[PDB]
RNA sequence: AACGAGACUCUGGCAUGCUAACUAGUUACGCGACCCCCGAGCGGUCGGCGUCCCCCAACUUCUUAGAGGGACAAGUGGCGUUCAGCCACCCGAGAUUGAGCAAUAACAGGUCUGUGAUGCCCUUAGAUGUCGGGGCUGCACGCGCGCUACACUGACUGGCUCAGCGUGUGCCUACCCUACGCCGGCAGGCGCGGGUAACCCGUUGAACCCCAUUCGUGAUGGGGAUCGGGGAUUGCAAUUAUUCCCCAUGAACGAGGAAUUCCCAGUAAGUGCGGGUCAUAAGCUUGCGUUGAUUAAGUCCCUGCCCUUUGUACACACCGCCCG
């Protein structure tokens, strides 16, 4: 199988999906965003750096190779 | 007919069998009750004082 | 000399040996022994140099123990 | 901070930008086109990069008695993929580094050193030390 | 560093090999806490000595597999340090405890050997030594993480965390756990 | 952000839009990676994106540069056809036109009956390589 | 008792001990200067990393090469004829660092193309002894050694950044290693100047690697085949590409059946470098450092060879010699 095809540009509604979902996950990396949506991987990335805004998500290590993000900073 | 799981501790390392020479003879103090003591065959590297987890707890082998 | 990890191990050894060499001539023996104790205990070789060093490659393989390849016939 | 005090990546990052603001460095009109090394796969993603190399070199010279382009080509030179053959060194371009060396001179950061090789100038030595401080000062983190 | 000799930043004390017998070729540090999963390490000369080696490092070594990855310890150390962090985020705890648990849970208790058996060679159920139990477990988990990671976007550190966590409480989600149960199931028949 | 195109055509080739421009362009015969990378840099594009993105504007701008590279600070050495011969060009052949010139060149030295030509005609090899053991299948 | 093994020799680690060193360095001055302000100070001034000064400074620690010592399984404890030995433990380099040296006797093993070693033979002016030119490099197919690969432990761009064994001209007859300035995108071109070298190239500022980015799991950016055009280098001559570069064209290959090699610690494996070949030409061989595991710690099952006992119609010796 595993054939992966990705939405590589923002679709509004997919912008909403992002901010109204990702606070759901404890773990988020490139892959998560890719599998749970159908994000490019390239446009995963840009969503990560953006998300870290003032964060939906919080950095615990962005080793060159890997970001590793946690859920936002709730109760 | 049956099930249980048995802890046994190595008393004395006997020597090596398997024609390949890869199974080590062992003598086991029966852990839950010392008044038992039996011979079992091993896959791994074993040394005195470490512990086996016996399924069969009768049997008691020899060559092979 | 050496390379990147090689260097790290050397500098750390030099520093601990240093400190102890210093307590041996200027401070008192019990202190230096105390230090050799803590290092030697937890350790990493800090005060003693690891021997291990290259073995020479021998014709018939490009490594030391590695032997080339054979097909028979 | 001596420049030696600041980490290489931040130092170079800060100085390279400072050079960018200054607006007067000078730049083989090319720089759009150039790879920077035959070994190289693609040119530089940051087409802006001319500044970064300059900073890198200035820092590189300040450290050492005197250096010249051949050394830089090799430093920049990475491993080149022979394809069928095993990979080997290939000292990186000589035009870019040279131009970098010539341009730096214009600012006076570096000057011809005795017995060949460019050396940092006291003017440059002062300049690098100054930015080095600014970088150290920025923050902890 | 001076108070207690933590891990990258994790405490050795208070981690307990929850499994008699295994106790002790899993080497935490009944005093041995260090700092980094890298050492000069001479384990090879003796048959036993390997047990001395910190389980963490032992796991890190198994990580660097496959011809290309051989000798890349720095890479493994980096992966291991990340994995512990991911594991910690996932359940608090000591990820090192999590690591130990996965190891305790994965070693096949029982196994099978290919006894000659005359013809239609049958296989003899034999119990498995604790050194083997440890050795085998670390493979299983590493092979598990490595196998999963390869065609997926996810990183070894992540796949390792997933293999380690599922195993720590044997979810059976894990490749390793399924493998161990398979090896053991085989041991029981044969007998 | 936004959307559109998937699937855009430049000069006679269909170019997947999802794909990154530099890479996306490299479908076109004669646009290799070093090419397309330098063409785009010349052509002012935010390098950071997808061929499907961008404007009709930028596209003509890529094409215009692509078929007059010399006239844009692209050096001749970067080019596929230096030194023409028939016109003593320089050139960078593109698109359907590369297949064309390839044909020409082969014909040229087949007319002239030069051994290389002959080799191409029988469908062997023309660089000095041994023909005893390989290229057999 | 001797021969092989061993002892023997060589190489390499433990020696703030030994004797020493401007064709090796270090300390530490005297150190000013360059001199920066980097922080402090308003500044003089203090602490600060390097380069340079070189000196009627000092040293041998790193470096060097000579002599010195250390390992004898030494002590101790289990085991064993309580022996020979085996195992654990301490000091500490721990009993086994790694090679070189090879008997008795053999082989129709290989070599006449290493030999002005060589027999006989063959040839020997219309040569089988030299120049012009080609083959050796001719491609439906099989094989062996290898190389490069199959990607996100990765491919990429900027950036951290350390080495080691070795090498050179001034040559048995034509010629060296090359730092540095300039031009060129590259490839390379061009001008210099040192060096019989521990002086110079070269604190071999290597490469993996480490890292801040990009890519995003698409044979895609993994891979670099084949081909086209073109730039240059070696040579008198490269066409049958010597080679290198630049672009373009952008293959199979997405893990390998039957089989099968090799391997126990700086070892396997990744990774660059130097030497030999050499005018030019490395996918080779031949070492070297760097990064550095998994894994037996044994045994005789298969295989191979030698240990007894035993059988043998074998002895050119099982790749051998028995019935119609």
């Amino acid at each position: 199988r595993d054939k992966l095809n990705n939405l590589v540009l923002f679709d509004k509604a997919t912008y909403d999906k992002l901010c109204k979902e990702v606070p759901n996950y404890k773990l988020i990396t490139p892959a998560v965003v890719s599998e749970r949506l159908k994000i490019r991987g390239s446009l995963a990335r840009a969503a990560l750096q953006e998300l870290l805004s003032k964060g939906l998500i919080k950095l615990v290590s962005k080793h060159r190779a890997q970001v590793i993000y946690t859920r936002n900073t709730k109760g | 007919r049956v099930q249980p799981i048995k802890l046994a501790r190595v008393t004395k390392v006997l020597g090596r069998t398997g024609s390949q020479g890869q199974c080590t003879q062992v003598r086991v103090e029966f852990m839950d009750d010392t008044s038992r003591s039996i011979i079992r065959n091993v896959k791994g590297p074993v040394r005195e004082g470490d512990v086996l987890t016996l399924l069969e707890s009768e049997r008691e082998a020899r060559r092979l | 000399g050496g390379g990147h990890v090689a260097q790290i191990y050397a500098i750390r050894q030099s520093i601990s040996k240093a400190l102890v060499a210093y307590y041996q001539k200027y401070v008192d023996e019990a202190s230096k022994k105390e230090i050799k104790d803590i290092l030697i205990q937890y350790d990493r070789t800090l005060l003693v140099a690891d021997p291990r060093r290259c073995e020479s490659k021998k014709f018939g393989g490009p490594g030391a123990r590695a032997r080339y390849q054979k097909s028979y016939r | 901070v001596t420049v030696k005090d600041v980490n290489q990546q931040e130092f170079v990052r800060a100085l390279a930008a400072f050079l960018k603001k200054s607006g007067k460095l000078k730049v083989p009109e090319w720089v759009d086109t150039v790879k920077l090394a035959k070994h190289k796969e693609l040119a530089p993603y940051d087409e802006n990069w001319f500044y970064t190399r300059a900073a890198s070199t200035a820092r590189h010279l300040y450290l050492r008695g005197g250096a010249g382009v051949g050394s830089m080509t090799k430093i920049y030179g990475g491993r080149q993929r022979n394809g069928v053959m095993p990979s080997h060194f290939s000292r990186g371009s000589k035009s870019v580094a040279r131009r970098v060396l010539q341009a730096l001179e214009g600012l006076k950061m570096v000057e011809k050193d005795q017995d060949w090789g460019r050396k940092l100038t006291p003017q440059g030595q002062r300049d690098l030390d100054r930015i080095a401080g600014q970088v150290a000062a920025a923050k902890k983190k | 560093t001076p108070d207690i000799k933590l891990f990258g930043k994790w405490s050795t004390d208070d981690v307990q090999i929850n499994d008699i017998s295994l106790q002790d070729y899993i080497a935490v540090k009944e005093k041995y806490a260090k700092y980094l999963p890298h050492s000069a390490g001479r384990y090879a000369a003796k048959r036993f000595r390997k047990a001395q080696c910190p389980i963490v490092e032992r796991l890190t070594n198994s990580m660097m597999m496959h011809g290309r990855n051989n000798g890349k310890k720095l890479m493994t150390v980096r992966i291991v340090k990340h994995a512990f962090e991911i594991i910690h985020l996932l359940t608090g705890e000591n990820p090192l405890q999590v690591l130990v648990n996965a190891i305790i849970n994965s070693g096949p208790r029982e196994d099978s050997t290919r006894i000659g058996r005359a013809g239609t060679v049958r296989r003899q159920a034999v119990d498995v030594s604790p050194l083997r139990r440890v050795n085998q477990a670390i493979w299983l988990l590493c092979t598990g993480a490595r196998e999963a990671a390869f065609r997926n976007i996810k990183t070894i550190a992540e796949c390792l965390a997933d293999e380690l966590i599922n195993a720590a409480k044997g979810s059976s989600n894990s490749y390793a756990i399924k493998k161990k149960d398979e090896l053991e199931r085989v041991a029981k028949s044969n007998r | 952000p936004e959307k559109f195109q998937h699937i855009l055509r430049v000069l006679n080739t269909n170019i997947d839009g999802r794909r990154k421009i530099a890479f996306a362009i490299t479908a076109i015969k004669g646009v290799g990676r070093r090419y397309a990378h330098v063409v785009l840099r010349k052509a002012d594009i935010d390098l950071t994106k997808r061929a499907g993105e961008l404007t009709e504007d930028e596209v003509e701008r890529v094409i215009t540069i692509m078929q007059n590279p010399r006239q844009y600070k692209i050096p001749d050495w970067f080019l596929n056809r230096q030194k023409d011969v028939k016109d003593g060009k320089y050139s960078q052949v593109l698109a359907n036109g590369l297949d064309n010139k390839l044909r020409e060149d082969l014909e040229r030295l087949k007319k002239i009956r030069a051994h290389r030509g002959l080799r191409h005609f029988w469908g062997l090899r023309v660089r000095g390589q041994h023909t005893k053991t390989t290229g057999r299948r």
